[PDB]
């Protein structure tokens, strides 16, 4: 229903002042509140009320909400601020999270993913199964959105995505799989695995194109 | 500020009014009051009277004037401010009600339990407001 | 102490059905408005069900309908979270919170979650020890001209961790990526190792992956060649 909606992903370096918004229809009427995520821990509340900072929450958090956009606004922000962040409303009977917002603090320089997509091997398709596999590499910051087509609309059906991970050279990799029936593989005419990372995109396709 | 400082729990304890008491309720479930974005207040409360559980819901429209509320589409004007006492506070209210001008009192307390002390402040307060002097208490349950 | 604490979770079959416990310190648990929020690994906070301070008011997800109830036991502290017919989109990891803006002495409509407990996990598979299905990912018909060329080995639908993945006997070791596990929303792991290789070897040099899976005393030996095929032109 009622929907809030994040950017997936920011990225600034230390001092620099992020900003990440949420939308929604008439937000602007409701109290928005935040949550900053560390990872592998409890979130925690930055922000309620649209403007208000608990106790603990230092200055450089703040917050505003006008018409169908909250922002919360990091000034000078510190490498400990890098985090998941996600805005929450109510809406009717229902509470609301947005997606979520991973906030990088650069710690590195920024790497274009490299992408790999391998269609269904025969010996799978022999045993009545098609996964579709598509390989991100050497990426940061470490955060990636993945969106698979077919013939070009969205597919969300038998989707599995890691979270990125650390290589040794310090940068990230993740895996996506679409796994299909050799019908819906022959049926098609094109599938696309499509990385999405600091605003841009690097789409491979494939096509049954075996003898 | 005391949009938020009023928010809460309540429990209606006495009412009092200059005209007379119609379908004056049996028991009263705690009035609930939420402070909502931009200023209103919106009460809830649950009343038994000849074996019916009325729902009541009446949001108070923030007015410029500190404890001044409207209500009832402007045709009621409410009047929050605490007791002297600890935990209580008088709803003053005028206006038309249902057809005809009723001027009202009500008192409300954290805590279910009667207070002499906060009953009589009412009694003060009513009669200078001009009142039939009538204080009626009010029976309480949890549900209805 | 000021805390919630859960417990409970736990690795259930689909269908089944647990409860979950929120011990409360520092509070009076009937007082609040208190909510269970549930976030599946690499994902966001979904928000599940609430009880208002009046006890009596309840608020779920449409997801959960039905199949969960939510409520509390004053004089032990404690918050439950009833699940039945669990499924796998149940996976998560599940928190306590308590809405501090929905409190019998102050009552704001704007939830504000000052609270919360460190998690408990939830898991709804029926997977058991399985070996894995190797197949290979046999290099692009284009990349073959010349360049590089990519080829890997896909390891599919095992349990448990870990798998062992090396080229040719341990022979070969650069431009070997193997990618880290994905746990799938059936429980099972699947991974993929990748070489990048000359393609003037493709002919000569045969690539071998060696998958070792322990757990299941499963050792392959995949073979991964070049499929040529011309296809379409224009
Ligand atoms: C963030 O928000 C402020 C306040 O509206 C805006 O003026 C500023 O441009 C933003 N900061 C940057 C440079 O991203």
């Amino acid at each position: 229903s009622y929907e809030l909606t994040q950017p997936p992903s920011v990225s600034v370096s230390p001092g620099q002042t992020a900003n990440i918004t949420c939308s929604g229809d008439k937000l602007g009427d409701k109290f928005t509140s935040w949550y900053q995520q560390r990872p592998g821990q409890s979130p925690v509340l930055v922000i309620y009320q649209d403007i208000e900072r608990p106790s603990g929450i230092p200055e450089r958090f703040s917050g505003s909400n006008s018409g169908n956009t909250a922002t919360l606004t990091i000034s000078g922000t510190q490498a400990l601020d890098e985090a998941d962040y996600y805005c929450q409303a109510w809406d009717t009977s229902t509470v609301v999270f947005g997606g979520g917002t991973r906030l990088t603090v650069l710690g590195q320089p920024k790497a274009n993913p490299t992408v790999t997509l391998f269609p269904p091997s025969s010996e799978e398709l022999q045993a009545n199964k098609a996964t579709l596999v598509c390989l991100i590499s050497d990426f940061y910051p470490g955060a990636v959105t993945v969106a698979w087509k077919a013939d070009g609309s969205p597919v969300k059906a038998g989707v599995e995505t890691t979270k990125p991970s650390k290589q040794s050279n310090n940068k990230y990799a993740a895996s996506s799989y679409l796994s299909l029936t050799p019908e819906q593989w022959k049926s098609h005419r094109s599938y696309s695995c499509q990385v999405t990372h600091e605003g841009s995109t690097v789409e491979k396709t494939v096509a049954p194109t075996e003898c | 500020g005391d949009t938020v400082a009023v928010s809460g729990k309540w429990y209606l304890k006495a009412m009092t009014a200059d005209q007379e008491v119609p379908e004056k309720p049996d028991s009263v479930t705690p009035m609930i009051l939420k402070a909502q974005k931009g200023g209103n207040l919106e009460a809830k409360i649950t009343m038994l009277t000849n074996g019916q559980c009325q729902n009541i819901t009446v949001v108070l429209h923030k007015t410029s004037e500190p404890g001044k509320y409207t209500a009832y589409e402007g045709q009621r004007v409410v009047f929050i401010q605490p007791s002297p006492v600890r935990d209580h506070y008088i709803l003053y209210s005028e206006g038309e009600l249902h057809g005809r001008q009723i001027r009202m009192a009500k008192l409300l307390g954290r805590d279910p339990e009667q207070s002499q002390e906060a009953l009589e402040d009412f009694r003060e307060f009513s009669r200078a407001k001009g009142l039939n002097q009538e204080i009626l208490e009010l029976a309480q349950s949890e549900t209805c | 102490q000021v805390q919630l604490v859960e417990s409970g979770g736990g690795v259930v079959q689909p269908g089944s059905s647990l409860r979950l416990s929120c011990a409360v310190s520092g509070f009076t648990v009937r007082s609040y408005g208190m909510h269970w929020v549930r976030q599946a690994p690499g994902k966001g906070l979904e928000w599940v069900a609430l009880i208002l301070f009046d006890g009596t008011t309840k608020h779920y997800a449409d997801s959960v309908k039905g199949r969960f109830t939510i409520s509390r036991d004053n004089s032990k502290d404690t918050l439950y979270l009833q699940m039945t017919s669990l499924g796998a989109e149940d996976t998560a990891m599940y928190y306590c919170v308590r809405d501090f803006n929905q409190f019998v002495k102050r009552f704001v409509d704007g939830p504000a979650f000052d609270l919360w407990g460190q998690g408990t996990r939830v898991t709804v598979s029926s997977a058991s020890t399985k070996g894995p299905s190797v197949f290979p990912l046999a290099p692009s018909s284009k990349s073959t001209s010349g360049g590089t060329a990519a080829l890997g080995c896909l390891v599919k639908d095992y349990f448990p961790e870990p798998v062992t993945v090396s080229w040719n006997s341990g022979a070969l070791t650069s431009g070997v990526h193997t990618f880290p596990a994905v746990l799938q929303s059936s429980g099972l792991y699947s991974l993929s190792s990748v070489v990048t290789v000359p393609s003037s070897s493709l002919g000569t040099q045969t690539y071998i992956c060696n998958v070792n899976h322990k757990p299941s005393n499963t050792k392959v030996d995949k073979k991964v060649e070049p499929k040529s095929c011309h296809h379409h032109h224009h």
